[PDB]
């Protein structure tokens, strides 16, 4: 995989970081919701007046 | 470089079958129930799966094993009346298809109207077998009748029923039979429906006017996608009506007490969409050609094709055709009516007549009312 | 197979079409297609109804003369 | 989403315990039934339990056992809440075979399937089996009745 | 002066990972509001018949 | 001839409407002091009124009450045992044959499915349990038969079961045959139906979710579809 | 005019298939299994259904249908153990055909190679819960150890492993959801073999030579239906001296006793064709290292293709890829005979030295040897 | 009630006791395994049987 | 795409066959045959056998060794 060590492939991990940080953000609120974990959700503001 | 989308292999079936597969502009409504019909198929899969995880097929503890489903197995209501309400509505959608492919002449795609004829007859014995597993009182005893059909057969009758029944009659060997049965059916239903598409996709699908729709196509997936979804949605949301707030409406209360071998119930009639068959089975005194009449009645689907005398395709511009259809209709209506109702004075004339009305309109009435347009447009 | 690629031969014919984002979704709704949902019913409603409305005669009749064929008849107790 | 979520939850719950199952969770154990020196097994959570009433030498026995001096370092006292009263879960830690009662070197439980030898207060004593039977709770409702 | 929509596509639905995760929040906080009204109104409707409003006189 | 039983004005026949759990407690008691003596529901337990009518104390309390036959003991052979909240409702008689020849050849049916087995469900044992009349004339019932015009002709083998104070409700509730009736439907219902209150609850949130859905995917289709619906198609050969 | 078999849509794919599929002239006996696997598919589908019309899902009615089947029902016997043996010689093709894709370096194909994987997966999983249907002593107890297996997961094993118990351990909500999935599960086999098909006729089928053989195709019709006609004909053999002669000889007898769950049976293990992985399972000491390790040793297929380090693509011209490709099939020989023998002395450390040498010779040994040969090549 | 027949090609063999916890209580404490699949359900079949019996 | 006529690229190669009616199914089957089983054998014989040797030689030992592990100890029993 040394094709993919240069330059140009860091300054494409620069730019789809963010994106990639976001998805991973969405990933793991739908995971938290899906799941009701309620070892987060008792943070949540709102969420946790439930149960 | 390429687009997977176009390339890959699988990518490449799934996209011309579902995402670039050119469709008619103007197929109306009654084009959605095809797709419903697939999603009823996975729902009666899904959810027929979670009823095989607490269902045995044993005559000691079917009723039982049903009535833990519906009283001890977390949302298990959910899912069994989702299940008994989601036959009903596959049903629904099947006659609005048969009805729309007889409307607008979509029979004349014959390798597919004879696909859809075999999954029209897997789908019914599905739904017999699997009405049969709850081994209710409405279950035995409208399994005995449907199978004490067979017994007309001359010369192979009695040896064929007896080896259907597993035994003498219908008992724990049949219903292990049906349980079996109905487990595997459906599958062999969705390599029916694979193939069905697959002859489909061979000419494109038709439309409203009857008339070829190939210089107006669009891509299946930005419309039909989201249109199939709306009418999924609108099926889903009749269903949950059923499901939610009259969850026994379309069955029959009887089949709520244990299979009784010694006890007829009151009255012995099968689900709703078998009632037509039954009647026309009903309206034949002789046995053997009651058992004839209710094959023809489904049969004379494959004879519809070559019934077809009008040079149109489409009934869309054939106003007596119309009129036809609508009076063939009603007259499946009242034939669904009659074999709800008892065999009494006015019902079996009642029925005689719809029978002879039903096949009457299919064979003799519709094609010479096609020659006569015909004739009145001067070809 | 049926591709776009190759369907049909088509010349000379213009379309003109609009964004989805530039136009509304439901342009004079109700104010076009009530007069369109009216026309339609008046095409199709003497080419539906009848038959229903035929269907609806027999199933009365018929449920009235089974409940009159259930009822008692007096001619049978004269003696 | 929302929907999707609730019909999905409702999908995956089916297969979890039902109402029933979940009704058998704990019993009720009649310790007048169990006479001394007895250990009775149950069907206690689809596993067998052992509840044994221990006698009073072997209940010395149990009490003078070295601590250090075992795999699992516990006390008899800690183990058990009556002493002639000992409850334990009958699966071997080593796999999960079901040791057989009164079997062993110590005169307490033995796992045939490899050799696990156990004490009369389930803590392991010799075999290769790395802890103690488990311990599940439980309260003495009244002298001859016991909840797990 | 943009308009509220105007904001909201600016802010969350341009980019398609921004969008998901409005959308999944709102689903959170959506299933959470929608479930507590429905269960209100429903406990209105059935107001006094329910096991909740009568099972204070049978606790302890 | 047959006579349909009326449609009467249930607190749980509305489209949302739930169960009034005062009267399924009223009508359990009316099962458990009336009818538990010959007719059975095998399909319900005690467990079964925790979360509906009785507290889980009060079903243990319910439950302890009536001895129940226990696995063999060591012996081997059965014994007696108090009873506890995972044992379903004792059935009055042991098999089937023993319930006929107690009740004159006649079975008395299972109470558990009984308003989701008959036609007319709660209305039907309503007008059955008070429309006991005396038969009129020209009607000769056999002996141990009574005549009830709703049950299927007309001639019943179960005594009237219900009249004025029959049973002395906890609650105080005046003991009518009316009342007595009404609280033992409404509990039959709920033994045919225990999902009766969250069927309906999850039929409104089903509702409201759909009035939501329904327009906007409409509005999603309409929004995809606009570009063909407004399509301009022009015809212009040289 | 056209010829039906290269127009008809259906025909066109069976032809495209079976009949004119372009195949290598070379491909030995080896390149049979592969077919076999599908005969032995289809004939588990026979064979059980035809044992799910007598068999209850039902704890107080599993083992007593069993051997209803096995006494009363006319050739029960027979049909059921050509399902036990068979679902035998179903694993002992797969480990032919998975040692003929690592020789043969078939592995290159890289979306058959993966399809395998999962087919693989799919098969040990539907024939872990058919064992469980008998509900012997065997059954319950191997079923209690392999699902509580699943409890090594952090956080969530527990509630996973109580999940799929369907209670607090195996008991009858299990048996019937393990029924349900093993009736279940072998259409998605065939769903899958199907695609697997589809991926493969992609680039045709390797050669023993390794040698693409385009320049010596032949039709696939009437040399190799004969040859796997031929081929199944053998496996038939086999399968008939197992069933007619020694039924029992690959089944522990200790499954012929009613489970009972307060009473272990004196030893406790898988089927043979899971023993192997069984054996590394028990290599670990730990739980999660050891639940690890045997997803792994199955797991390591995929990474098969990426440890390719060989410039030739069959081992037959590389003699010491030839020497190491045997000295693994001696080991998983050896875990296979350590996981049928008890944990004492020598087992121990003999199972833990083949596991190490499995992960060895599949992760070190064969790259370096690759290059190595390389080098003496001169490549 | 139940009673007493001269019994039918269609029963089964009798069973000796009951209830397993009979078969205990008679045979102090140990279960008498059925002996419909004893041949089958044993490593060494017949000749575990014969060697048992005989030994 | 994967149909015989466009394959590969292949010239000059002249390929004489017989029919299958014209020639015998089994020629020199074992004048033939079994010299050529021999040559396979051989070739293939110090590669298949030498690892399975060493599982038979393991098998041997470790059943020994367990056979002897549980043998009584005198040692253990003295005194
Ligand atoms: C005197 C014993 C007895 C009592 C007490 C009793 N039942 Fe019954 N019940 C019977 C018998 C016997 C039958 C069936 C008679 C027949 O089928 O001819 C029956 C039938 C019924 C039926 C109608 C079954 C049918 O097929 O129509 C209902 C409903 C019913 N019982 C409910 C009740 C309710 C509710 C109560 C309490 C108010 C009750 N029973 C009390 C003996 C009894
Ligand atoms: C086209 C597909 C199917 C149709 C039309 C169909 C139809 C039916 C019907 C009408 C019933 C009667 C239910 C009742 O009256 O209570 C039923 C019951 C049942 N079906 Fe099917 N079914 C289908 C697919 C399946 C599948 C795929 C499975 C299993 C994998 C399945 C398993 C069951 C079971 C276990 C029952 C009994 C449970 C119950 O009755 O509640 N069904 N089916
Ligand atoms: C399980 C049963 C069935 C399934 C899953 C199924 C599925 C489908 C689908 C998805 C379509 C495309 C959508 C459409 O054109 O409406 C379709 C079209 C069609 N189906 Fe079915 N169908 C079934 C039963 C039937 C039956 C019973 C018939 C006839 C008796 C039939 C005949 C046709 C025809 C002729 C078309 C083409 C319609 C046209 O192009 O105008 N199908 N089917
Ligand atoms: C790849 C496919 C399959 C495999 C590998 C497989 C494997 C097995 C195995 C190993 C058993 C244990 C038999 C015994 O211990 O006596 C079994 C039992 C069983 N299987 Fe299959 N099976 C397959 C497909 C099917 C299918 C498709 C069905 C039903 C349509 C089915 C129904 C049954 C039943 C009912 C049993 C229990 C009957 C008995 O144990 O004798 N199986 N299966
Ligand atoms: C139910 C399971 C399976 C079925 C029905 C099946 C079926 C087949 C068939 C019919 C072929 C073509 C005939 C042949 O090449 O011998 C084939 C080839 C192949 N299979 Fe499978 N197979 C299964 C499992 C597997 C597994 C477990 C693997 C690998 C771990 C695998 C990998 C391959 C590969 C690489 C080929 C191509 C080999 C070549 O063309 O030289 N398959 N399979
Ligand atoms: S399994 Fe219990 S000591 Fe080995």
């Amino acid at each position: 995989l040394s094709r993919f060590l240069g330059p140009r492939y860091r300054e494409l991990a620069r730019n789809w970081i963010p994106t990639a940080s976001m998805w991973g953000a969405v990933g793991a609120v739908g995971l938290v919701w899906a799941t009701d974990w309620r070892l987060i959700l008792d943070w949540v503001p709102y969420i946790n007046g439930k149960f | 470089m390429t687009n997977i989308r176009k390339s890959h292999p699988l990518m490449k079936i799934i996209n011309n079958a579902f995402i670039d597969l050119p469709a008619p502009s103007n197929i109306s409504s009654w084009w959605n129930f095809g797709s419903l019909l697939g999603i009823c198929l996975i729902l009666q899969i899904l959810t027929g799966l979670f009823l095989a995880m607490h269902y045995t097929s044993d005559t000691t503890t079917a009723f039982s094993s049903v009535t833990h489903i519906c009283r001890d197995v977390n949302y298990g209501w959910v899912i069994r009346y989702l299940h008994a309400n989601g036959a009903s509505m596959f049903f629904i959608c099947l006659f609005i298809h048969v009805g729309r492919g007889l409307y607008y002449g979509s029979y004349m795609f014959l390798e597919t109207w004879n696909i859809g004829v075999v999954l029209l007859f897997t789908v019914m014995a599905t739904a017999f077998m699997g009405y049969v597993l709850p081994w209710g009182q409405m279950s035995f005893w409208g399994a005995t009748v449907i199978t004490n059909l067979l017994s007309a057969i001359p010369y192979i009758g009695t040896d064929l029923v007896e080896w259907i029944w597993g035994g003498f009659s219908v008992d724990k060997a049949t219903l292990t039979r049906f349980f079996a049965f109905h487990f595997i059916l459906p599958f062999i239903i969705t390599a029916l429906a694979a193939v069905h598409l697959l002859f489909l996709h061979e000419t494109g699908s038709n439309n409203p006017t009857g008339i070829s729709s190939d210089m107006d196509k669009i891509p299946f997936h930005p419309y039909y996608t989201i249109k199939d979804i709306l009418g999924a949605l609108f099926m889903m949301l009749i269903l949950l009506i059923l499901v939610l707030f009259s969850p026994d409406l379309l069955g029959d209360p009887d089949n709520y007490t244990p299979a009784n071998p010694l006890n007829t119930p009151p009255h012995i009639k099968p689900e709703w969409y078998f009632l037509f068959a039954y009647a026309i089975l009903r309206s034949i005194p002789n046995k053997l050609g009651g058992v004839l009449a209710l094959v023809a009645s489904i049969l004379i689907l494959i004879l519809m094709p070559m019934l077809h005398t009008s040079k149109q395709r489409s009934m869309m511009f054939r106003p007596l055709s119309q009129c036809l259809f609508w009076m063939l209709v009603a007259d499946l209506i009242t034939l669904t009516w009659i074999g709800g109702q008892p065999v009494e004075h006015p019902f079996i004339i009642i029925g005689q007549l719809a029978s002879i009305l039903y096949f009457l309109i299919i064979l003799v009435l519709m094609p010479i009312t096609s020659i006569i347009e015909n004739n009145l447009l001067k070809w | 197979g049926r591709e776009f690629g190759h369907l049909t031969r088509m010349r000379h014919v213009i379309t003109y079409s609009l964004s989805p984002f530039e136009q509304r979704a439901f342009p004079h709704y109700f104010t076009k297609g009530i007069p369109n949902v009216l026309r339609r019913t008046r095409a199709c409603i003497l080419r539906v109804a009848p038959p229903f409305v035929v269907f609806y005669l027999v199933y009365t009749w018929g449920t009235q003369e089974f409940e009159k064929s259930k009822r008692k008849n007096p001619a049978a107790y004269e003696n | 989403a929302y929907a999707a979520k609730n019909a999905v939850s409702q999908f995956v719950s089916s297969m979890s315990a039902s109402a029933d199952v979940l009704a058998m969770s704990k019993i009720e154990i009649k310790l007048s039934d169990i006479p001394e020196g007895k250990n009775m097994a149950f069907k206690w959570r689809g596993k067998p339990l052992f509840v044994r009433h221990r006698t009073k030498k072997e209940i010395d026995q149990e009490a003078a056992v070295e601590v250090s001096q075992l795999r699992d370092p516990q006390h008899d006292l800690e183990r058990v809440k009556k002493p002639e009263w000992v409850i334990l879960i009958g699966v071997c830690t080593h796999l999960g075979c079901v040791p057989i009662a009164n079997a062993g070197d110590f005169g307490g439980y033995y796992c045939p399937c490899h050799g696990s030898h156990y004490d009369a207060s389930g803590r392991i004593r010799k075999g290769p089996a790395p802890l103690n039977l488990e311990v599940p709770t439980y309260e003495f409702t009244s002298d001859d009745l016991v909840i797990v | 002066a943009p308009t509220l929509t105007a904001r909201l596509y600016s802010l969350l639905f341009r980019r398609t990972s921004t969008f998901a995760l409005t959308i999944a929040v709102g689903a959170l906080f959506f299933e959470r509001a929608f479930d507590q009204g429905a269960d209100a109104i429903y406990e209105h409707i059935n107001q006094g018949k329910l096991w909740k409003h009568i099972k204070h006189k049978y606790e302890n | 001839l047959e006579l349909h039983a009326p449609s009467y004005p249930w607190s749980h026949r509305g489209l949302l409407s739930s169960l009034d759990h005062t009267s399924i407690r009223r009508g359990f008691q009316v099962y458990k002091q009336v009818c538990s003596s010959c007719h059975s529901m095998d399909y319900v337990a005690y467990r079964h009124l925790v979360g509906v009518c009785y507290t889980e104390e009060e079903a243990k309390a319910l439950a302890e009450e009536v001895e129940v036959q226990d696995g063999p003991n060591e012996d081997g052979e059965m014994f007696m045992r108090p009873g506890k909240l995972s044992d379903y409702f004792p059935k009055p008689y042991p098999n089937p044959e023993a319930a006929r020849a107690a009740n004159n050849g006649a079975l008395p049916p299972d109470l558990s499915y009984i308003v989701r087995a008959r036609h007319g469900g709660e209305d039907y044992v309503f007008s059955l349990l008070t429309g006991y009349c005396e038969p009129p004339t020209g009607v000769s019932l056999r002996e141990g038969l009574y005549f009830n015009p709703y049950f299927p002709g007309q001639a019943i083998a179960m005594a009237p079961p219900i009249y004025n104070e029959v049973l002395e409700f906890d609650d105080g509730t005046p003991a009518t045959m009316s009342q007595v009736a009404k609280d033992v439907c409404t509990f039959l219902r709920w033994a045919s139906e225990p999902e009766h209150d969250h069927r309906k609850r999850m039929g409104l949130k089903m509702l409201m979710m759909m009035g939501l859905l329904l327009p906007l995917v409409y509005a999603m289709k309409r929004h995809k579809w606009s570009v063909l619906k407004s399509r301009k198609l022009a015809y212009r050969p040289p």
